[PDB]
């Protein structure tokens, strides 16, 4: 109506023409008033008075809650102590309350660090558990455990809502833009309520990021509990890392309450359903054991060739291809066809020892080592293939079991991997206490020892690792020991939460930029990825670097740091001109579904004359996509028709047809530019199923 | 230094240099230069710049004075590479399914799956679609599916409105058709689409010439260069109109173009859907029903839908009601709808 | 053109009712020299609009 | 400021229709009603300009 009866009501300083007119005003606080509140500038004035003052103070607070102010609107509702499904509760609790009650817990929050706001906090979370909308009031609380309370405040009736709706937009946001360690306040009281709840993956999803003892126990009594059973054995194998099922198998070792949870988690459960079905559902052709191994031979693609038909795997028919097929073949080549075997067969316990054994103990000393690599590649659940090959190893300088220690070594490392597994570390101090000049002796001695070394409790700098750094520093030659060394440094110092260790290797190592560089691969493999953009603008600034080598792991941890939010992670890389750089992209597309932007920049970066870069393009052009997917091979096949490129050919034939394991080694292939030794390595990149 | 043989370079190039078009290949380095008007002395080419570049009869850099080849062509930019190239992907995939439904999967088994995946014509010995007309009412969704493609898209997207090519220069028409196709052609596999060339049949205009025998030209470049040669390969080209009539049947004939898509007005079941999701962003009294619109009128369009959805919202914030009473829905679907032809005239059916 | 998603208002102009036409013969009658005892009701009563 | 009008006498650098630049510091001038082009830049105007 008009507001020539009601607007003079103001102008009296009486007590009860205010104590009916705040009542009567409570009645038109159904609309907040008749328009913008015009009663505003009339009404400070009236500030200064104080019998039902708390009721001048829920006028108060409607006004300047009705216009605006970010610390005097809620002043008089924490002197009000709130007092006296509706419209009305619509409009005073819901919206000015979410904004008011939200700018007190953020300026609050921001400003001093009191228990008004916990009670005050405590109301809104009941009052949005009556107006019962999460998706919103939710990220709000998530400011203002407080927030474990909360969830354990809410969670009774609602389950998907809150697991799905706010685990997902706050997981996702989480590790998006949410720092750390609130996130670990998602990761125990997720593990509370999920406690209470079925569909238990989802504790195994936490069990992703806590890596935790507790709840592989708790979710095994539970998933016993809740009798499919070798499915959750399949990715219980695939989403644990390494430490926790030799924690799994002596916690469970015990107990074991069936003795078939001792069968599934650890090996020889996850791969019997899937060999004999991947024989049954699905059926190869020959026409690639022969069309595309019709490739023409140089003994350097029969090699890659005979590779890629070791990567076949309608039966194991490379394994029982005669002879003189190996016999072409030269040292490293001997290694990657004398485990070419193995890599046919990630299966075959009993099979594969009288299959290697006829390449046991063979006149060639790369036939053995080779064949013990295979013997570490077939599985990880034996440990009888150590003793052929672990009392050989100790040779002093240059012997037939260095290069067995080659084989076997980072085969255990394939096969093993303890909590910290420690009998093949003490073989490991003569290994680094050998120091041959040959590479992949410290190689598979730091990327190893990394395996067993990887999903620590935050790494260590234990002197296990500390002593290669030492001993790493002893002598300065080979400067592929200054980077695969701190390949296996920086794999122990994975299972980092918080690792200081970058600081404390950033006080031991550093010095001219092959200990600077392993300075920045401490600083690659020590952050793997949160909002955490002010290392990311230090990744902008030493990109300008001079020294062009630390550049290229420094911005190679793109991948591994945005993987999830991976709309960011096309950037200018291509259009920068430190050609490496092209390359450090050029990892960084990965392995996944194959986008179309992924591709659009594999049509560039498809075309580039050097054969370092041209042969980077198609390992992870054909490895993102495991014509369509012929249509860029025969492209390669245009753009050169030297072995360079008939090997890039044969890389892209083999790809084409946060789990650790697929972490390490292609980050272990990052020094390609070298010697077929190092492709000798090349065979050991064991990621897929 | 290479800087100072490159300035050497750019002080054989005098400052005035000029653009015009080569005849032929007079081997012996010095050539014979047309320029718009054709003055053509026997010339030679500066002999840095790769002449093993260009096909005979190509633009280059000359000169004013002498008129020497100085250099090599880039491009051709009109107003309409700006418009031709699509330069993002711009929006709206959808923001409503329940719109069509129907050709939703017509134009995505149609286009895009032979697009995106190009192995099963391998599998059957398929050649892929090369023209589909997408017609109908006006505001059925064609020009919005034809932003939805741009943006669910693969391809470098191009957009031409079918007026476009409309000139009073001689030739003019057909050589924006040669940059047209040059532009169809030289990114990747590109989605071209082409709207209202419905309206080139029956048209005669101002900045012209002879009208008759004038965009019949032009329409016979699009038909020689359209789908004639240059081996279409992965070429998409995609169509639209309102009416068919004006069509010269020798482009509406197969090989040319081969699918020509209808669009109805949609059932109830899809008016839901556009109905609550066009309501999906509004305060509602909810106690009103939708299903009196959805059933009343009989060939709607989706944008009687949006009318009458923000028409009500108009009626209830008319008097700042934030919530919607269903006589604002009466007077919002009789505010859109007018000349119901029901009774008064004739109204014979009845 | 005559989608209603392209010209969304569409108002018809009807002949003004001798309410309106009376108000447009005080607008219009308003600056002349007027002479006192006037009906304009039967003016705008004798238009057909 | 009478004797300034001996600058009337340079005749007026007429309007040229760019449509954009490209490298070497060499821009694409189309003259009004003539063809491209392509010309050096002055000091006191930028590519970037
Ligand atoms: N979810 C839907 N279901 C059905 N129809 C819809 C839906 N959303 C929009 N529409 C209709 O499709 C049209 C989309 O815009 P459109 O490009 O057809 O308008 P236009 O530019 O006038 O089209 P044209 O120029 O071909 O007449 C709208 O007019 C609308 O009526």
């Amino acid at each position: 109506r008009d507001k020539a009866p009601v607007q003079p009501q103001q102008s009296p300083a009486a007590a009860p023409g205010g104590t009916d007119e705040k009542p009567s005003g409570k009645e038109r606080r159904d609309a907040g008033d008749k328009d913008k509140e015009q009663e505003l500038s009339e009404e400070d004035k009236q500030l200064q008075d104080e019998l039902y003052r708390p009721a001048l103070e829920e006028l108060r607070r409607q006004i300047r809650s009705s216009t605006t102010s970010m610390t005097s609107v809620p002043k008089p509702l924490k002197f009000l102590r709130p007092h006296y499904n509706k419209r009305f509760a619509a409009d005073i609790i819901s919206v000015l309350a979410m904004t008011m009650s939200g700018e007190r817990e953020c300026l609050k929050y921001r400003l001093v660090g009191a228990g008004e706001v916990a009670k005050e906090w405590q109301e809104l979370d009941d009052a949005e558990k009556v107006q019962r909308e999460p998706l919103l009031t939710l990220v709000k609380e998530i400011v203002p455990l407080l927030m474990e309370i909360e969830q354990v405040d809410m969670l009774e009736k609602d389950i998907d809502e809150n697991a799905y709706a706010k685990v997902c937009l706050y997981l996702t946001s989480c590790v998006n833009y949410v720092p750390e360690p609130e996130n670990s306040a998602l990761l125990r009281c997720a593990l509370g309520v999920f406690r209470k709840f079925s569909r238990f993956p989802e504790a195994l999803r936490l069990a992703l990021m806590l890596n935790d003892m507790e709840l592989v126990e708790d979710i095994f009594t539970s998933c016993k509990d809740v009798v499919m059973l070798g499915r959750h054995g399949v990715f219980l194998e695939l989403s644990e890392d390494v430490e926790e099922y030799e924690d799994l198998t002596e916690i469970m070792s015990n107990v074991q309450l069936n003795s078939n949870f001792l069968a599934l988690a650890r090996e020889l459960d996850i791969m019997e359903p899937k060999v004999p079905d991947d024989i049954y559902k699905t059926h190869l052709e020959n026409n690639r054991f022969g069309g595309s191994g019709s490739q023409v031979d140089s003994a350097r693609m029969n090699l890659a060739s005979s590779f890629v038909n070791g990567f076949v795997n309608q039966d194991k028919l490379l394994t029982d291809d005669g002879n003189k097929w190996l016999y072409k073949n030269k040292d490293h080549g001997m290694l990657s066809a004398a485990a070419s075997l193995g890599m046919i067969l990630l299966w075959d316990v009993d099979g594969g020892l009288t299959q290697i054994d006829k390449y046991l103990y063979s006149s060639e000393d790369y036939i053995k080592s080779g064949a013990l690599l295979a013997c570490g590649i077939v599985n990880s659940g034996v440990r009888n293939e150590c003793d052929p090959a672990l009392a050989l190893l100790s040779d002093y300088v240059l012997h037939n079991s260095n290069t067995m220690r080659l084989g076997s070594i980072f085969g255990l490392g394939l096969a093993y991997a303890g909590s910290n597994r420690e009998d093949v570390l003490t073989l490991l101090l003569p290994v680094m206490g050998d120091s041959k000049s040959s590479m992949e002796v410290a190689g598979v001695t730091a990327l190893a020892c990394g395996m067993i070394a990887v999903g620590s409790c935050n790494g260590d700098v234990t002197s296990t690792i500390l002593q290669t750094i030492m001993e790493k520093s002893e002598t300065e030659l080979k400067d592929t020991y200054a980077r695969w060394l701190p390949l296996g440094l920086g794999l122990n110092h994975l299972g980092k939460g918080e690792a200081i260790e970058a600081i404390l290797a950033a006080l031991e190592v550093v010095s001219e930029p092959f200990r600077s560089f392993a300075n920045t691969l401490v600083d690659v493999c020590a952050y793997a990825g949160s909002g955490n953009v002010l290392k990311v603008q230090q990744l902008l600034h030493i990109c300008s670097e001079h020294f062009d080598s630390k550049e290229k792991e420094e911005d190679k941890d793109k991948k591994e740091k945005k993987d999830k939010d991976k709309k960011e992670a096309p950037a200018d890389m291509g259009a920068h001109q430190g050609v490496a750089v092209l390359g450090i992209a050029l990892i960084a597309m990965g392995e996944e579904i194959g986008a179309e932007m992924a591709l659009r920049t594999f049509g560039h970066l498809l075309r580039y004359g050097e054969p370092t870069l041209r042969r980077a393009v198609p390992l992870a052009l054909a490895l993102i996509s495991v014509s369509h997917d012929a249509d860029p091979e025969v492209s390669y096949n245009s753009i050169f028709a030297a072995r360079l490129a008939a090997m890039l050919r044969q890389l892209a034939q083999y790809h084409a047809k946060k789990g650790t394991l697929t972490l390490c080694p292609y980050h272990s292939d990052r020094q390609l530019m070298s010697q077929v030794a190092v492709a000798g390595l090349l065979t050991v990149l064991v990621s897929f199923l | 230094k290479q800087e100072e043989e490159r300035s050497k370079v750019d002080d054989l190039r005098g400052t005035p240099m000029s653009v015009g078009t080569l005849e032929e290949i007079i081997d012996d380095n010095h050539a014979i230069v047309s320029t718009s008007v054709g003055s053509e002395h026997y010339v030679s080419i500066l002999s840095f710049v790769d002449k093993d570049l260009l096909e005979p009869g190509c633009s280059v850099l000359l000169n004013h004075k002498v008129h020497a080849v100085i250099g090599v062509l880039m491009d051709d930019t009109d107003p309409l590479v700006t418009v031709m190239k699509v330069e993002k992907a711009p929006q709206e995939t959808y923001a409503d399914i329940g719109g069509l439904d129907n050709q939703i999967q017509e134009i995505k088994e149609s286009v895009e799956l032979p697009l995106t995946h190009p192995e099963y014509y391998e599998e059957m010995g398929i050649k892929p679609p090369k023209g589909v007309i997408l017609y109908g009412p006006p505001g059925t969704g064609k020009t919005l599916l034809a932003k939805a493609v741009a943006n669910q898209t693969s391809a470098t997207f191009l957009r031409v409105v079918g007026s476009e090519l409309i000139q009073k220069y001689l030739g003019d028409g057909p050589k924006l058709v040669r940059e047209l196709f040059r532009v169809a052609e030289e990114h990747a596999p590109s989605i071209v689409f082409i709207d209202e060339i419905d309206a080139i049949g029956t048209k005669r205009y101002d900045s012209n010439s002879g009208g008759e025998r004038e965009i019949q030209r032009t329409m016979l470049e699009l038909l020689n260069q359209l789908d004639g040669f240059d081996s279409r390969g992965d070429v998409k080209v995609i169509m639209a109109t309102n009416r068919i009539e004006t069509l010269d049947p020798a482009l509406i004939r197969p090989g040319r173009i081969d699918r020509k898509i209808e669009f109805p007005l949609p059932d109830e079941k899809t008016k839901k859907r556009i109905f609550q999701i066009h309501t999906s962003r509004m305060t509602l009294a909810d106690d009103v029903t939708l299903d009196d619109l959805i059933m009343a009128k009989d060939d709607l369009s989706g944008a009687d839908i949006k009318a009458i959805c923000t028409e009500a919202g108009l009626m209830a914030l008319r008097e700042r009601r934030m919530k919607v009473t269903n006589e604002d829905f009466k007077k919002s679907k009789e505010n859109v709808l007018y000349k119901k032809q029901e009774g008064t005239p004739e109204g014979l059916y009845l | 053109l005559l989608r209603p998603g392209r010209i969304d208002r569409k108002i018809e102009f009807p002949p003004p009712n001798e309410e309106a036409r009376l108000d447009i013969l005080k607008i219009h009658s308003r600056k002349m020299n007027l002479t006192r005892g006037i009906n304009l009701r039967k003016i705008a009563e004798l238009m057909p609009g | 400021l009478r004797e300034e009008l001996q600058l009337l006498q340079e005749q007026g650098s007429y309007v040229g229709e760019v449509v954009r630049a490209m490298d070497k510091k060499k821009v694409l001038v189309k003259v009004h009603p003539e063809g491209k082009f392509v010309v050096d830049v002055d000091k006191n105007i930028d590519i970037n300009d």
